[PDB]
């Protein structure tokens, strides 16, 4: 993936989450929790079902055309018709086959993209109170119990309000 | 802002994406297969085995071809001033009527199919001199002999097979298309019995274009008894024109025109079973619902189908990359 | 680095994109309508409705067909050794002359219009026995009657026509195309009365090829008071080949032949008003500019065109997402 | 966008900017002011340019042809002109349609590469005095005038002129 | 966790990417000539100018047409029941048997090269009342006059040529194809001579089909001597049917049947030169690899080769961008 | 690119790294040196090979076809037969031409992703010890001997080990 996030600095998805694409999981004062995000969710898969949709769009209507099966043998005039289709098939063939190539590499980018995308913005969210463990984790450097990881899920977390006691224990240089 | 906790503790947050147990395979540019948590079929690979005689008005030939059908050889009859979008010719054609040949049969089947009717006009043709409605044993109609019912085979009066030169306009709106046909004789005493002279001669023409048709006596294989055969062919008269026809012998005349239409109607032979069901793709395998972009079953389709590919299988990642963490 | 500062402040930098009041629609692969802040048009879908007469030679037929400039109907000797990159067929086209047939006039116009020349030579061809120059009342030059001026219709001297059998080799570089023709009476006392005998026949032949035509006496309709037809014929004559017309009745000859050429010439119907002005893409509709990379105004071009497409706006972004603040 | 920096974290464009696509806001020590980047735009419009060019570029001449147009009704050989035909057509369209969507998709990606180019190389350029608000803005943590505002602008930024300031007044654990 | 130093330094990590001093430019969306580190290229320019024999059965023509293979020309009698992929036809090839025309010959060409086979089996005609196997000295067998090998050219006995009709069921399992023909005379008294009546006839059918094709008298070009053609015919009889011949003059009978096959079986014009070698793609310039997946050798090709393309070359980067340390 | 780090802020190669596409160059408090790195190299190329083996696959046979030289003048069939190959001969052209170019900007992008994945991947590993100085280089505010260096490249680097040291040195808010 051109973002090295989904099997890449996250390791594995999570089997157990059930209840959306992306989401987070936690262990804070009060104990363990997992929660799946429905924004990045959504944008997932709503670019998969538009470029689903462009794709499974305009069946063209065709009616009388020429015959495809010949059943004596003519030579030079049906030796035309059997080469204009087949050429044709292949055309076309040589066209789903690029096609859900193209697709399905710009769509794995896409959800990957997505993925980092949620990353970055709780690092963003997080400011100076936060160290990334570089597995997809971050590290609270403050106590933060159920309601404030509830405020990092819902974009409404205040930086400023455990700016102070996170730094102090931040860079407590005393080892 | 608040006052002095006495603990210090720290939290961890991870984000990550769910994975499932089973996950597809998928190709990408770089990869022929790699596993996604998803993905959707584009090919249609299968019919129903079934032509859905819904929405097109599809016309069953039973034991006739569309040709035998236009001629009217008795068995067809059933057929005569139909109409149809898709024609279905089935294997089991049969006909059993004077042996003909279509000199390009091809074209003739194809504007016959497109044109979509079967309706039929006769017209005030008047024969003078010679003897009409011969039919034969070959094509009975009923108990006795007969022809094709939108033909008229002219044999001579007494003595005599006139110069036949009669004409008729089109002082309509639209196109005729008149099938006429020369008779070609086994042996020279048939020639000379039946059209009097040794040799006969057909000339249809229109104010655009001419055709002129001589007989060919000799034997042919038997068919049905005889060892002569007809030769069809067909004129267009365009709105405004005129058909002249022409002839001293072996004349097998028209007795009027079909009506041509411009439509979306086509032949396809198949053997597939029409049921009463609504699908607009039609395959001779049956019909296909053209839900996904491509199909496998058959090139020959009609109405809104998929397009046909050679792939059977296609799928579209509908989903991230599935990195499970116990397997399953 | 510095000394302690007695003041302390921040500042604020932010990044940011433009954003348009108006803006465009464009299609993606995932979403099709998205807005950016601007686009182009590939689509080419507007004619100026005028053929620019340069830089192609176009040659407008005005009222003749390139055939009857060929064949060389009176209303068109203006024609006369004409030349054309695109030779323009007008609706209004129409021929006042022996009426005659061309079997796949469709090869015929093909293959002078692609030659792109209408060049005539006349080769000394040596008519023994028979007359000459004879021409129609429905075809003529000026108060009298007349034919095509590159035919020569060929009769009875005095009161016989005698088996043709001319030769005309083709110690030239390059390849000849001789138009000649068969003459069909309507009646039978027509074919004797000119041909003396009862059946006409012409057989056309070089070392590579032969074709015999038999003449077909009956009644056509009325064309300009004419109830016969000429049937119209070619022969390309390679270099070192002979052309032999060997006939005994109803030649119509040939007085000469045609240089072929191989060129990028073409002929095409359009009833557009041929204007002075440059533009190298011609349709039918009128000359398109070639800027754009498709077009929608015609699928019958000639020249550096855009390539025809079903689609008729097609926009490139070429800017970035418009996500405004206000919105004008 | 893959990137997410433009309809992102940049939540909206600025209709005021008319001299640049990419480009710096200042709130600063002597007055708010704005002015376009004009490396960032260029490289955003030699792109567009190029794949601009390659489309606009090769028309192919085509002379005589097939005749596209009948009058009269001839059967099997005018049934597979008109095929040929319209299966050139269709393969065409399918053509023209696929490319511009495939392409404006790339356009969308590129210029939204550009913005985050621009923003990453700014904060590398301000390494320990700012901080990155989230939103598309660094507060810069030292009085930084007008004159440190173009060099931050033009790439000339000493961040050591000012670390002890920033630094200092970044982690200043007291409140 | 460790205690306090007494040193204190610090280190620098750098990374970054390898770049080559040479460096080979590609295309891209966004520009057309990139500099990457390495590049290989996707279209077959060049051939080995030698047709490999190995794995297709190529059967060198040497100086015959397959047509004249067909036939039987004495100078061909070699390929009799010969068998081949790939017939390939030299340019150098030439006949010298009586003069023949084959009324499209390009179908004939085709059908005989897809079958791949030339098997002749010859059957049990018998032409009771006429004179069998003349021949003419413009086809020499050795020291004397003779014909093709395969056609059986019948004249009058004594004082007359009588109706023939024959006939040879195709009891057999499979599609039979015979050669036939028709002599046009070039001298009425040469017609007479021969075949006794003044107009001959040929009607050659079957169950489903008949051709009748009456000469034609006149003078052609001298070939070898003669003014004469003979005209070369193609009946298919299916399995089940029957072969009806009957003629009053002229016929130039098959001496039985040519087995039709179905395989992958072609023919091509070249002069190059075969060779022993192993390839699987052959173009009329020689076989060429078909590793790349594009070539543009040739667009005439037969085995599995790669897709023809305008473009002489096309460069796919295996490689990242070249940004080296110093350009020049 | 769309990471904007090769040609972007990893100013430019190395003709000297003969041995990987990737790698590390040091200074330290023993001396200098540089060495590949293996786990990019390999992702960047097996990549590169996939496109490059799906592109290379799949030769289609063909037999008898129609032909495709005449030499003599016929008309309207071989006016046909000539329509039909230049047609297709043109829609393969412009599948060849998209298809290198859709590609070759896909491998740029993609050997391109991989730079800048390395670039991340010792970010995260340096955690705080370490400061991007923008061009392709980190410094590392620690004692760091060729040991050190050695477990940065191979990935075991104990941050923790260095934190209090480099932590120290790096916020030593004195000058
Ligand atoms: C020219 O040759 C052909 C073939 O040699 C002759 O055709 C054959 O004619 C006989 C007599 O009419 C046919 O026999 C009939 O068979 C049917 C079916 O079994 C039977 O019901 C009739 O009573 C009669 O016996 C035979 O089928 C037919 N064969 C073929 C292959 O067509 C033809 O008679 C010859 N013509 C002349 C004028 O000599
Ligand atoms: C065979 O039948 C055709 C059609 O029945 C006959 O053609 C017709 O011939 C008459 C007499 O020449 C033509 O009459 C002339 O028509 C013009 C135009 O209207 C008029 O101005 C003259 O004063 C005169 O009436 C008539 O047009 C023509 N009709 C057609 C449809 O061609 C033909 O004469 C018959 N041939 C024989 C040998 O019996
Ligand atoms: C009809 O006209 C053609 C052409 O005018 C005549 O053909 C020519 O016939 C002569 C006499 O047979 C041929 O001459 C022979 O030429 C060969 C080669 O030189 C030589 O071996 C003989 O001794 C004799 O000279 C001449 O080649 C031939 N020319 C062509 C172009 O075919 C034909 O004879 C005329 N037919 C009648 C019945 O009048
Ligand atoms: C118009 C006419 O006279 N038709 C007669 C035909 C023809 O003589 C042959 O079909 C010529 O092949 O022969 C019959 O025996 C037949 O069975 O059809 C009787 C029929 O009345
Ligand atoms: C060579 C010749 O004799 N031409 C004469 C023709 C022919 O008899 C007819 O065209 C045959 O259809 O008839 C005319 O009345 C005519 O008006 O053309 C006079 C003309 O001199
Ligand atoms: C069956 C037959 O009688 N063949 C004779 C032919 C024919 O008369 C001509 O080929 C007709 O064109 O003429 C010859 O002079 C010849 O050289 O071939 C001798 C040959 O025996
Ligand atoms: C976010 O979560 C906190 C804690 O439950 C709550 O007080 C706050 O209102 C939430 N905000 C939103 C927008 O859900
Ligand atoms: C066919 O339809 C036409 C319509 O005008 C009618 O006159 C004709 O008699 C019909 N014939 C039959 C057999 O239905
Ligand atoms: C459809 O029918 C054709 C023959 O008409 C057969 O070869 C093909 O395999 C069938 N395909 C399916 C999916 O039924
Ligand atoms: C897979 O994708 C298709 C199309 O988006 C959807 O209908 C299907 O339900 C998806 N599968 C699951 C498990 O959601
Ligand atoms: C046509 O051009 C040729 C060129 O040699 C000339 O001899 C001939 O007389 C010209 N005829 C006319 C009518 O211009
Ligand atoms: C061009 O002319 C055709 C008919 O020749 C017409 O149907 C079509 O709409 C015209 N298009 C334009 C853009 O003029
Ligand atoms: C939109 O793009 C086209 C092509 O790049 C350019 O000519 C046009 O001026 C652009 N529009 C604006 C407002 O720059
Ligand atoms: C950048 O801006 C500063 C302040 O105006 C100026 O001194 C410096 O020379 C500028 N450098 C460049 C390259 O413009
Ligand atoms: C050709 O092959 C057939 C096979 O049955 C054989 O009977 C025939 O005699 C062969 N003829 C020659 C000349 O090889
Ligand atoms: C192949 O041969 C053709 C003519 O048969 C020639 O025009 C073409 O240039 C040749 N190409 C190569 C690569 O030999
Ligand atoms: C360039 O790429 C091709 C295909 O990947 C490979 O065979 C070739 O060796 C590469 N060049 C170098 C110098 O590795
Ligand atoms: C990494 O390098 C260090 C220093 O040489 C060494 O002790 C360690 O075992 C290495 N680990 C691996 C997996 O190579």
């Amino acid at each position: 993936g051109l973002f090295g996030a989904i099997a890449g600095f996250i390791e594995n998805g999570w089997e157990g989450m059930i209840d959306g694409w992306y989401g987070f999981r936690h262990q804070n004062s009060e104990g363990t929790g997992q929660a799946a995000d429905l924004k990045s969710t959504q944008a997932a898969i709503d670019q998969i079902n538009g470029k689903l949709n462009r794709v499974i769009e305009k069946t063209n209507e065709k009616f009388h055309q020429i015959e495809k099966e010949f059943s004596e043998v003519e030579g030079r005039i049906q030796d035309l018709e059997k080469y204009v289709e087949d050429t044709k098939i292949d055309l076309w063939s040589y066209n789903a086959e690029l096609l859900v190539a193209l697709e399905n590499q710009h769509t794995i980018d896409l959800t990957g993209s997505e993925m980092n995308k949620l990353f970055e913005k709780t690092r963003r969210q997080l400011r100076e109170n936060a160290e990334e463990m570089g597995n997809g984790c971050f590290k609270i450097y403050h106590k933060c119990d159920n309601a404030c990881i509830e405020s990092i899920r819902n974009g409404t977390y205040d930086h400023d309000v455990y700016r102070d006691e996170a730094l102090n224990n931040r860079f407590q240089i005393k080892g | 802002q608040d006052l002095p906790g006495n603990d210090n503790s720290t939290a961890t947050l991870c984000l990550g994406h769910h994975a499932v147990p089973n996950g597809t395979l998928v190709k990408t540019i770089t990869d022929d297969q790699i596993e996604v948590t998803n993905a959707t079929e584009l090919v249609q690979s299968s019919s129903t085995g079934k032509i859905c005689n819904n929405p097109h008005r599809i016309l069953d030939g039973i034991d006739c071809t569309l040709i035998d059908a236009l001629l009217g050889d008795p068995h067809c009859d059933v057929f005569q001033n139909e109409t149809w979008d898709l024609f279905v010719e089935r294997s089991k054609a049969f006909s059993n009527c004077y042996p003909y040949d279509v000199p390009d049969y091809a074209s003739l089947r194809s504007l016959v199919a497109s044109s979509g009717t079967l309706e039929f006009i006769t017209e005030g043709f008047t024969w003078t001199g010679v003897t009409q409605n011969g039919g034969s044993n070959a094509c009975k109609r009923g108990p006795g002999s007969g022809f094709f019912s939108r033909l008229n085979w002219l044999t001579k009066s007494g003595s005599t097979y006139p110069v036949l030169n009669v004409t008729m306009p089109n002082n309509d709106n639209f196109d005729k298309l008149y099938i006429w046909g020369i008779h070609h004789p086994s042996t020279n005493q048939e020639q000379t019995s039946l059209y009097v002279q040794a040799s006969g001669r057909v000339t249809v023409s229109t104010r655009r274009s001419q055709q002129t048709i001589i007989p060919n006596i000799g034997s042919r294989p038997w068919v049905r008894g005889l060892s002569s055969r007809i030769s069809i062919y067909w004129t267009i008269v365009k709105p405004g024109d005129v058909l002249v026809i022409n002839s001293n012998g072996n004349l097998i005349a028209p007795r009027g025109y079909f009506k041509m239409r411009t439509g979306k109607s086509s032949i396809m032979r198949s053997d597939a079973p029409i049921d009463t069901c609504i699908s607009e793709c039609i395959t001779p395998n049956g019909s296909i619902p053209n839900d996904k972009p491509f199909q496998n079953v058959n090139k020959i389709t009609y109405g809104a189908c998929p397009k046909y590919v050679k792939q059977n299988t296609l799928k579209l990642a509908t989903g991230m990359r599935n990195v499970p963490e116990k397997q399953t």
